[PDB]
């Protein structure tokens, strides 16, 4: 039966941590802005600020 | 006591926003940017409460 | 488990996601739709029949 | 469509075939009644029409 078929299972953790990251996704980087006030995604760390 | 008052109910209430209320971050972009919108709004309602 | 460190690389879930034998995903305090907007330190893969 | 790809269909969830042939919106309040149609689709030799 599929209840006793055997499956195939991959568990991923990840490690959202307030720390230097190795692991990031396909989107890449864009040049930097200084003093203006922007909205910044810096490693997945989303805002608005100068 | 009467600046003393004002200072530390001031200071509290800066304080306070380091709390969760349950949430499982008290980072509202995090929170935003890791979720999806049908649990992010009741997450970020929990926090707005 | 084989305990597999992924670190240091790209991390494209829509190659996981275009492939055929990918059929029940369920993720916990990460929506599955914005795995590719974050990044981590590491990451550990384990993997069983 | 192939019955694994149907779980694309819904308010705000990724895939190619939500992604570039239609959108469910966000607030969405609807119904999916899906059924498999073996014998009203699939032909000898595969069907090329979908």
């Amino acid at each position: 039966g599929v209840g006793h078929q055997p499956y195939r299972v991959v568990v991923l953790s990840f490690e959202l941590l307030h720390a230097p990251a190795t692991v990031c996704g396909p989107k890449k980087s864009t040049n930097l802005v200084k003093n203006k006030c922007v909205n910044f995604n810096f490693n997945g760390l989303k805002g608005t600020g100068v | 006591d009467v600046v003393n008052h004002n200072a530390q109910a001031l200071n509290t209430l800066v304080k306070q926003l380091s709390s969760k209320f349950g949430a499982i971050s008290s980072v509202l972009n995090d929170i935003f940017s890791r979720l999806d919108k049908v649990e992010a709004e009741v997450q970020i309602d929990r926090l707005i409460t | 488990w084989n305990r597999k460190r992924i670190s240091n690389c790209v991390a494209d879930y829509s190659v996981l996601y275009n492939l055929a034998p990918f059929f029940t995903f369920k993720c916990y305090g990460v929506s599955p739709t914005k795995l590719n907007d974050l990044c981590f330190t590491n990451v550990y893969a384990d993997s069983f029949v | 469509i192939r019955g694994d790809e149907v779980r694309q269909i819904a308010p705000g969830q990724t895939g190619n075939i939500a992604d570039y042939n239609y959108k469910l919106p966000d607030d969405f309040t609807g119904c999916v009644i899906a059924w498999n149609s073996n014998k009203l689709d699939s032909k000898v030799s595969g069907n090329y029409n979908y």
